[PDB]
């Protein structure tokens, strides 16, 4: 680790401390992820992040550049980006994000996510704080610490994955099985959050998060989502809200953006839109790569 | 359409995550027999700790790849197997067993220090490449092509799939995708008289003909299974969970 000069502490994400650092011989600027080891060995977060990102080389997926082990330290060396999508939306809170940049950003995310899915990887924590931007108008999936390699067909994996606000309904209802739709839900949430610069479903409990979803898309029934009413954490006591009209949910949004968001927030995970299919949606006929 | 994409990626990757076929001849102090004892133990270890079958298929892939590049004396072979199984559990399990339990099941043959240090060495030697295709990852996909789904066939193909793990000769010379076809067809022919379906000849590119070499080795293994020195897989596959299909009669011939 002698070739890197610490510049500042960037922060903490899903695990470890992240530093901005300069390579003293090449001048290259990197993000270093420090992981302390004490006393179960290398965390499963690191083992999964490293192994999966080595198989996920894509321009819309952040690059793992090296892994270093020194005494009781593990450093993952990553490409650096000066900005995350969260802080960018805070700066743009009053102004707005320009629609073509909302489109470019969503396009890129679906390209990065489609690559993950076609390489049997669930991200399972897509949210503005794990999506990084640069100056050339590029956005990238980061933090695969809570990712996982999935199978065909899926087994049961970890319950209470995904940050509450971005968590799909089939998780809150405790489906035995979840797969790639979980990741599409999150980007649904993030799409609308770019449009309105407020979080779509900002719950404080699992029940409040569900009820926010139901208030907005309607309480699902055995017609909308066959199976729902006999899912583990479904209660027949739940209020029946009718479906709010989308022109109210995302006012700024054209018929094509509304069509896509609708299909990205489909209740039934089997009918919810895939990344590949989403990329082919008319909303993306006219897409460019504008600058922030 | 992300399903066909995964099958393709796994077929690319199962060629790169492949161990060297005759690596055991270059191992001065260990043999196939020692290996097959360690693998059969890791089954027993899977069962006590209720680990996924995939956890075991990955641990063996890690062991074989590690022994393809590192000389290991026999007194160290259980440590490689222990470290690989801890690595595979960390990757694939919701609740990976804690290090101090992997120590307990070695009966203090090795310290925590040694298990943790072999995990670092194993990671180093596999260059953190732990997301390897397994027989079980192809099996589970093949199972979606049943006409219709048959829980005796699934458990039998899995069972057969596990039997291949034990015997480096001649299974190490077959790709996971190919073993999993042999396993599937043999389980299907055993339980229902049906054969390798058209849907999978299209998916995989594998003719029943192309599976024949592996399917004849796997037939023998199946036949000679009750007499094999390693019996932990037949014990495990009696539980009702697996529809006690290790109690079924292998066919005498395949009409090939
Ligand atoms: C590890 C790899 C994938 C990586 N590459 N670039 C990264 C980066 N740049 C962002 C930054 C740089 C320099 C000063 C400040 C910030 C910054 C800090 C907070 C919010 C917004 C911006 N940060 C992070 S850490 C994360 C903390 C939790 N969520 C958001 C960022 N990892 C980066």
């Amino acid at each position: 680790m002698e070739n890197f000069q610490k510049v500042e502490k960037i922060g903490e994400g899903t695990y470890g401390v992240v530093y901005k650092a300069r390579n003293k011989l090449t001048g290259e600027v990197v993000a270093l992820k420090k992981i302390r080891l004490d006393t179960e060995g290398v965390p499963s977060t690191a083992i999964r992040e490293i192994s999966l990102l080595k198989e996920l080389n894509h321009p819309n997926i952040v690059k793992l550049l090296d892994v270093i082990h020194t005494e009781n330290k593990l450093y993952l060396v990553f490409e650096f980006l000066h900005q995350d999508l969260k802080k960018f939306m805070d700066a743009s809170a009053l102004t707005g994000i320009p629609l073509p940049l909302i489109k470019s950003y969503l396009f890129q995310l679906l390209q990065g996510l489609a690559f993950c899915h076609s390489h049997r990887v669930l991200h399972r924590d897509l949210k503005p704080q794990n999506l990084l931007i640069n100056t050339e108008g590029a956005i990238k999936l980061a933090d695969f610490g809570l990712a996982r390699a999935f199978g065909v067909p899926v087994r049961t994996y970890t319950h209470e994955v995904v940050t509450l606000w971005y968590r799909a309904p089939e998780i809150l209802l405790g489906c035995k099985y979840y797969s790639t739709a979980v990741d599409i839900w999150s980007l649904g949430c993030i799409f609308a959050e770019m449009v309105t610069r407020r979080a779509l479903f900002p719950g404080d409990s699992e029940i409040d998060q569900l009820f926010r979803i139901f208030r907005t898309l309607g309480t699902p029934d055995e017609v909308v989502w066959p199976g729902v009413t006999s899912m583990p954490d479904y209660k027949p006591s739940f209020p029946k809200w009718a479906r709010q009209d989308f022109s109210k949910v995302v006012p700024p949004l054209d018929e094509d953006g509304r069509s896509l968001l609708s299909q990205m927030l489909h209740y039934d995970p089997n009918k919810r839109i895939s990344a590949k299919a989403a990329l082919a949606h008319p909303f993306f006929q006219d897409v460019t790569k504008p600058v922030p | 359409d992300y399903h066909e994409d995964i099958h393709t990626y796994l077929r690319e990757m199962e060629v790169k995550c492949k161990p060297k076929v005759g690596y055991m001849k270059k191992q001065p102090d260990i043999t196939n027999s020692m290996r097959a004892i360690l693998v059969d133990w890791l089954v027993e270890v899977g069962e006590e700790y209720k680990l996924q079958n995939e956890t075991l298929h990955l641990a063996v892939n890690y062991i074989d790849r590690f022994l393809s590049s590192m000389s290991v004396l026999r007194g160290k072979l259980q440590l490689v197997g222990t470290a690989a199984m801890l690595l595979a559990s960390k990757f694939e399990e919701i609740y990976p067993p804690e290090v101090a339990e992997f120590v307990y099941i070695t009966d203090d043959t090795y310290t925590k220090k040694q298990v943790l240090r072999m995990e670092h060495l194993v990671l180093k030697v596999l260059t953190f490449d732990l997301a390897a295709p397994t027989v079980n990852q192809f099996l589970t996909q093949y199972f979606l092509h049943q006409q219709p789904a048959n829980c005796k066939v699934e458990s039998l193909a899995m069972f057969l799939g596990e039997l291949s793990l034990i015997d480096a000769d001649p299974y190490l010379k077959y790709l996971p995708s190919v073993i999993a076809g042999a396993a599937f067809h043999l389980a299907l022919y055993t339980v229902t008289g049906q054969s390798w379906p058209e849907s999978l000849i299209r998916k995989t590119g594998y003719t029943l003909e192309s599976l024949k070499p592996c399917l004849m080795d796997l037939h023998q293994t199946y036949l000679k299974a009750p007499q094999h020195a390693q019996q932990s897989i037949r014990e495990k596959y009696k539980n009702s969970k697996y529809h006690g299909v290790s109690l079924l009669n292998p066919p005498e011939t395949l009409n090939l």
